[PDB]
RNA sequence: GGUUGCGGCCAUAUCUACCAGAAAGCACCGUUUCCCGUCCGAUCAACUGUAGUUAAGCUGGUAAGAGCCUGACCGAGUAGUGUAGUGGGUGACCAUACGCGAAACUCAGGUGCUGCAAUCU
RNA sequence: GAAGACAUUGUCAGGUGGGGAGUUUGGCUGGGGCGGCACAUCUGUUAAACGAUAACGCAGAUGUCCUAAGGGGGGCUCAUGGAGAACAGAAAUCUCCAGUAGAACAAAAGGGUAAAAGCCCCCUUGAUUUUGAUUUUCAGUGUGAAUACAAACCAUGAAAGUGUGGCCUAUCGAUCCUUUAGUCCCUCGGAAUUUGAGGCUAGAGGUGCCAGAAAAGUUACCACAGGGAUAACUGGCUUGUGGCAGUCAAGCGUUCAUAGCGACAUUGCUUUUUGAUUCUUCGAUGUCGGCUCUUCCUAUCAUACCGAAGCAGAAUUCGGUAA
RNA sequence: GUGAUUUCUGCCCAGUGCUCUGAAUGUCAAAGUGAAGAAAUUCAACCAAGCGCGGGUAAACGGCGGGAGUAACUAUGACU
RNA sequence: GUCGAAUUUGGGUAUAGGGGCGAAAGACUAAUCGAACCAUCUAGUAGCUGGUUCCUGCCGAAGUUUCCCUCAGGAUAGCAGAAGCUCGUAUCAGUUUUAUGAGGUAAAGCGAAUGAUUAGAGGUUCCGGGGUCGAAAUGACCUUGACCUAUUCUCAAACUUUAAAUAUGUAAGAAGUCCUUGUUACUUAAUUGAACGUGGACAUUUGAAUGAAGAGCUUUUAGUGGGCCAUUUUUGGUAAGCAGAACUGGCGAUGCGGGAUGAACCGAACGUAGAGUUAAGGUGCCGGAAUACACGCUCAUCAGACACCACAAAAGGUGUUAG
């Protein structure tokens, strides 16, 4: 008993009920998979300035 | 055993040439596609007259094969051998499949079976040239042979000067000057570009502009 | 059995450009690329090394990485009803700058122009782009120029 | 393959911690030991009646085995393994390959 | 403007044949003690700048030259194509309507532009 | 009387044991079966110029091979052809010119490559150690393969650099178990030492039906749940095959294409052939042949009336109106 | 097993069985033995029948070939 | 058939269910036999078949993805409901425009590469062979082949320099643009750069169109996981009311008007009704609606008569019509 194989029949139709969604943007992305050596430094870097801007309010 | 040209005069494949990836084809029952007085020179032959599809559809080898014989037969008794040429403008390149026939439909891909030229609405089959005085001896040869393919094919009157690319005039306008000279069974024309020097080495009969 | 490896399909595309084979010019290796950076994708086949799948191909995304002979892109893929972020690891051979912020630059740039040097004329700006308007009244002159008269002509064979 | 009875790699044993010489040998496996958990296990299982009560495998597929090379530190000692891809003729004897010479008689 | 070293775009820089090249520079060119490489000081290494030459390289110019680059209502609004109809046709296929639109062809024009540094009648 | 610590008997241990017990005896598939593998994969095409995309579609390939065929450096230029040199010839070795790759890069194919990615040489083990991210397939799981970094330790090179196996696109494997490597680490629960055992981290032993059962037949003596998701009989579409009819007219017919025929071609019809299909029927539409009997079709065998003939007659042949 | 009478029951013991006054230094369990160990345990030797080796058996199960050439026409093939 | 014996037969007696008994049929063992009958385990299991009980209101599917001894079933994602929650001119889009990429299909090409293919013409051989002169010749002369040059006819799913249309990525600002000059262990010859900032300058013509009965987010759950059709693109097949893909729109789940009829065509999508106007299709009569107007055409001893659709072809005509 053969039956049908494949078909992207429909599909698009589903698709497009509930989106497409739209691809979701935000200010301030992951540094996920960014330069270890960079994002090392780079905290040492934010760390300080931190600390002069405490000193900003003494 | 050949099947019934009705099984495929209409193009519903794509193009099945003899490949690396073909091969066991079988030949071309048509094979000269041009006879008659080949070797004769372009002034010989003014008049040109063709065969001409009206379809977009499959002539067979075979029935390229059995017309050919059928124009130059008449053409010759009637006019002689030396009269004419007949070109078979149309070459059989598409081979045709069979499913021969334990199994039923499971894998079903075609052995060779045969070729056939696949032809354009508006295209040329066959191409005759002669002398002028001949006009009706040829439109008769094609007209014969019309009955041996399917569809509609029709006899056109060129405006051209034989298997030239120029109509009438415009061909001895170019001749009576100097620009033409004769090959095999074709012709060179003198052309504005390229070495000047052996330019002038080849046409001698130009360069006065006149006789 | 069917095929569906990872260059598969890809003959012509990663294929090189006529009489363009062989070393890339060097221009290639001395652009620079920060984070931010818009670039478009577009595989060079005489790269193996860090090369970009197919389907990333004609493609424009954002760069957040820059490492030592490469910058990491990131595109969103959208697969099902949905997009996800992909994060693409290219060598700079693979991606070029896109000019599809140049306009707008160029753009902004300008507009910063024509608002201070009206504001400090004395208004009236208008700075929006406006699109095809239609076009306006004329009047055509015959002066060296009466109509020519053509009509459909007849049918003829020439072959 | 061929592969060398030596390799200078990395050790990383405490003292060694750097590139050093390995004797190279091949992985051979190790007598059964009843006492094991497993064969312990099993042995009880197989107890009384019943008769087999565990899976014997017979859909055998793979006409080879990858080669394990155990690679020991002559200083510090130290033993490493690295598996090789599957090959059908191992040996790692020499015999290397040769520049360019003729097929003999 | 020339030339050299380093270049960028990588033929309008390539190819074929011929001619012309001041000055500097490049070059060819002399040598084999030394480092260094060869079957061979041809390449490669070193030494001289002395003994020689524009012949070659190199640069430029010529050619109804090959190629290549650019352009055009040249071909062609052609081929092909998105959309439309209870349009034609036995079919094969084909017109029409609102749009998008090639390639070959043909004709003209062109034959490296240029960045940094040093040098030069 | 015989027999005698032997038989017998009791418990383990090996052999034997379809006499008997229990169970099993792949999937896709133009029905099933035989075959093949479309079952895990790779290249090119099908594929409709992003991506995706089917068939037992098309042409091929994979279960391997390499201590170099892996890594770095220098030098070199390939296939072919021309012209030349004792024996030497189509083909031996030597030279020069030309040479966009027409070669070579293990292998299918397609990409890719010229002071190289090819050929020759020099030095080598980065085919290594640590644990994450990422791309393909995707559920955005796993596995395979790959990419760019970080932290080591090294190789090469004057150096910039490059090197985390093979130029790129295939070449492969869960849980339980065994085994080995690792720190000298945790546990054996009344406290210790020592064997032994158990844990942790990383490997190997393999599942190819490749997300991974441990598996032979027969049944016409046969059984049940179902299926018209599926074959065998009628019926439907198709008409290749079968059958029947044309057009063209080279030929055949003493001569003469078409009285009667007719090649090479080529257009059709038919549904008493056989195929192809699987739409109807599997809570059942009685399968072949004959007998009997009715009716219909005509592509007419006879019979009525005609036209044609290579029709003298006679006989025949061809064609019309005709069932 | 075969199936009255008459007649006749050919060749084959390689296989599968069945079977044996057979051989022996091959394999081979539990117990027992020895060796190491602190013992748990590990290793070893010895080793019953069986297997293997050898013999018998077809009115046991069953089996009982292929290719060339060759005689004064051809054909055929006693013969090779 | 047999009928004086391996004869028939009463009663009594023995053999019992993996058992008996069998002159052997899987026969017979109380209408039960390829394992009797009775109770019980037992409401055995069932991916299969059947059925599943009131109304109205709102919303409203899938036959697809991936894994499965998976293919009549499951899990998984999708589609669906529900409950909402945080906000609100906000932010949103099966759409255009503008700017900037990607692509190798259609076409085209072949006197452009690869591969095919018809024809001559001109060359070149110390050299593929033939032939005349010859003692030969690296001899001359004819010759047919191969090659070369410039031409010629024809082609490609697995060829190609070029190269569309349709589709396709990104961008069109307050998360923006510019100035000043802090932090660090990264990085530079270098306070050089890189990243993250502090302080300062410019508002809705703040940076295209059109729309927005708002936008965003969370949880949980059903059904489904046989699909079929039409236009276009398209593979296998002679073909199919055949088999298999692409995009959309449908039928399935849907009546209503039309196509006499009919799942899918054309029109148009449904609360109860009035009046109007229409669509597709029609208006001789059946039958609501001109036996309307106008120009031609056509006479068939098997005329013709409206898409899908319910077929006809080559070939012929001194019928007639216009060219
Ligand atoms: C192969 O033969 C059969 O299958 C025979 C039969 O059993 C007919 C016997 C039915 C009864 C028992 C009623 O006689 C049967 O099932 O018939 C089906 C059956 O039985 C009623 C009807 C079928 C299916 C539709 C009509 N057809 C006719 C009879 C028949 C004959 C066949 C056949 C099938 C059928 C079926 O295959 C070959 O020849
Ligand atoms: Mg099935
Ligand atoms: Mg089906
Ligand atoms: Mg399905
Ligand atoms: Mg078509
Ligand atoms: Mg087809
Ligand atoms: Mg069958
Ligand atoms: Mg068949
Ligand atoms: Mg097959
Ligand atoms: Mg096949
Ligand atoms: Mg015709
Ligand atoms: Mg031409
Ligand atoms: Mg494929
Ligand atoms: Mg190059
Ligand atoms: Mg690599
Ligand atoms: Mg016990
Ligand atoms: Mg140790
Ligand atoms: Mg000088
Ligand atoms: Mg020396
Ligand atoms: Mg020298
Ligand atoms: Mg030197
Ligand atoms: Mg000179
Ligand atoms: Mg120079
Ligand atoms: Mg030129
Ligand atoms: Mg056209
Ligand atoms: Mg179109
Ligand atoms: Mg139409
Ligand atoms: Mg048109
Ligand atoms: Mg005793
Ligand atoms: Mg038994
Ligand atoms: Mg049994
Ligand atoms: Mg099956
Ligand atoms: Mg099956
Ligand atoms: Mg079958
Ligand atoms: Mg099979
Ligand atoms: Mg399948
Ligand atoms: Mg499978
Ligand atoms: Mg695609
Ligand atoms: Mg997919
Ligand atoms: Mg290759
Ligand atoms: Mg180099
Ligand atoms: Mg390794
Ligand atoms: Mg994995
Ligand atoms: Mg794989
Ligand atoms: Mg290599
Ligand atoms: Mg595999
Ligand atoms: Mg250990
Ligand atoms: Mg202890
Ligand atoms: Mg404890
Ligand atoms: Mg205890
Ligand atoms: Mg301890
Ligand atoms: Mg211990
Ligand atoms: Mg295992
Ligand atoms: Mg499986
Ligand atoms: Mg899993
Ligand atoms: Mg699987
Ligand atoms: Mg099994
Ligand atoms: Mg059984
Ligand atoms: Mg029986
Ligand atoms: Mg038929
Ligand atoms: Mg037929
Ligand atoms: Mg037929
Ligand atoms: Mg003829
Ligand atoms: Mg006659
Ligand atoms: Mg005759
Ligand atoms: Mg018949
Ligand atoms: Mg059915
Ligand atoms: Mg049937
Ligand atoms: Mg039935
Ligand atoms: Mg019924
Ligand atoms: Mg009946
Ligand atoms: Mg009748
Ligand atoms: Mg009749
Ligand atoms: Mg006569
Ligand atoms: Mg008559
Ligand atoms: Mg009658
Ligand atoms: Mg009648
Ligand atoms: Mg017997
Ligand atoms: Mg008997
Ligand atoms: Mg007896
Ligand atoms: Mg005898
Ligand atoms: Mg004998
Ligand atoms: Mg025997
Ligand atoms: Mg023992
Ligand atoms: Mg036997
Ligand atoms: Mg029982
Ligand atoms: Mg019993
Ligand atoms: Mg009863
Ligand atoms: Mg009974
Ligand atoms: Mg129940
Ligand atoms: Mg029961
Ligand atoms: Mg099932
Ligand atoms: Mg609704
Ligand atoms: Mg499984
Ligand atoms: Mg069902
Ligand atoms: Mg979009
Ligand atoms: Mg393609
Ligand atoms: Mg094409
Ligand atoms: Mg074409
Ligand atoms: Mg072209
Ligand atoms: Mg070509
Ligand atoms: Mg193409
Ligand atoms: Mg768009
Ligand atoms: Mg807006
Ligand atoms: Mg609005
Ligand atoms: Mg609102
Ligand atoms: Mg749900
Ligand atoms: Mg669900
Ligand atoms: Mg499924
Ligand atoms: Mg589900
Ligand atoms: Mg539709
Ligand atoms: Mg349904
Ligand atoms: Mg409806
Ligand atoms: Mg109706
Ligand atoms: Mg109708
Ligand atoms: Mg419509
Ligand atoms: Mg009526
Ligand atoms: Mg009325
Ligand atoms: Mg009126
Ligand atoms: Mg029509
Ligand atoms: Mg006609
Ligand atoms: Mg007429």
């Amino acid at each position: 008993a053969k039956s049908k194989n494949h078909t992207a029949h429909n599909q698009t139709r589903k698709a497009h009920r509930n989106g497409i969604k739209k691809p979701k943007t935000y200010k301030y992305p992951s540094l996920k998979g960014v330069d270890p050596k960079f994002r090392r430094n780079h905290k040492h870097a934010l760390h300080g300035t931190a600390k002069a801007l405490a000193a900003a309010k003494k | 055993a050949r099947r019934p040209a009705r099984c495929y005069r209409y193009q519903k494949n794509k193009p099945y040439p003899k490949s690396r990836y073909n091969r066991a084809v079988p030949d071309s029952k048509i094979r000269i596609y041009d006879l008659g007085k080949k070797k004769a020179t372009v002034d010989e032959f003014p008049l040109c007259v063709h065969l001409v599809s009206n379809e977009l559809e499959q002539l067979s080898s075979e029935a390229l094969e059995a017309a050919r014989i059928c124009a130059n037969k008449y053409m010759t008794t009637v006019s002689g051998r030396d009269a004419f040429h007949l070109r078979v403008r149309v070459h059989p390149f598409h081979v045709l499949r069979i499913n021969k026939m334990q199994q039923g439909m499971r894998g079903a891909w075609g052995k060779p079976h045969g070729l056939a030229a696949r032809v354009d609405i508006g295209q040329i089959i066959f191409s005759v040239r002669t002398k002028d005085s001949n006009k009706d001896v040829v439109v008769e040869g094609l007209r014969r042979a019309r009955y041996k393919f399917p569809g509609q094919q029709k006899i056109i009157l060129s405006k051209k000067w034989g298997f030239t690319n120029l109509d009438r005039p415009e061909y001895l306008k170019k001749r009576e000057a100097g620009e033409v000279k004769d090959d095999g069974a074709f012709v060179k024309f003198l052309s504005k570009k390229g070495s000047l020097e052996n330019n002038i080495r080849e046409f001698p009969e130009y360069f006065a502009a006149q006789a | 059995g069917k095929s569906h490896g990872y260059r598969s399909r890809t003959r012509y595309m990663f294929q090189r450009d006529f009489r363009k084979h062989g070393a890339v010019h060097l221009s290639t290796y001395l652009k620079v690329y920060k984070v931010g950076d818009i670039v478009d994708i577009k595989a060079n086949g005489s790269i193996q090394k860090g090369m970009p799948h197919k389907f990333y191909q004609g493609k424009t995304g954002v760069v957040y990485n820059v490492t030592k002979s490469s910058v990491g892109v990131i595109i969103n893929k959208m697969v099902g009803n949905r997009y996800l972020e992909k994060r693409l690891n290219l060598r700079v051979e693979h991606i070029k700058h896109s000019k599809c912020r140049q306009e707008f630059l160029e753009r902004v740039k300008a507009n910063a122009a024509k608002r201070a040097e009206a504001k400090a004329q004395g208004v009236a700006v208008q700075l929006k782009r406006q699109p095809a308007q239609p076009r306006e009244s004329r009047i055509v002159s015959t002066e060296g120029n009466v109509p020519q008269t053509l009509a459909p002509v007849p049918y003829e064979t020439f072959i | 393959v061929n592969v060398p009875k030596t390799r200078k790699t990395y050790c990383k044993g405490k003292t060694c911690r750097k590139h050093t010489q390995h004797k190279v040998t091949q992985y051979k496996a190790g007598k059964a030991s009843l006492f094991a958990q497993g064969k312990r296990r099993y042995d009880r299982k197989q107890s009384g009646f019943g008769g087999q009560t565990k899976p014997v495998f017979h859909k055998k597929a793979k006409t080879t085995k990858k080669v394990v090379l155990r690679l020991e530190c002559v200083k510090c000692k130290t033993r490493a393994q690295l598996t090789l891809k599957r090959c059908k003729h191992f040996e790692l004897g020499g015999e290397k390959k040769q520049k360019g010479q003729a097929l003999q008689f």
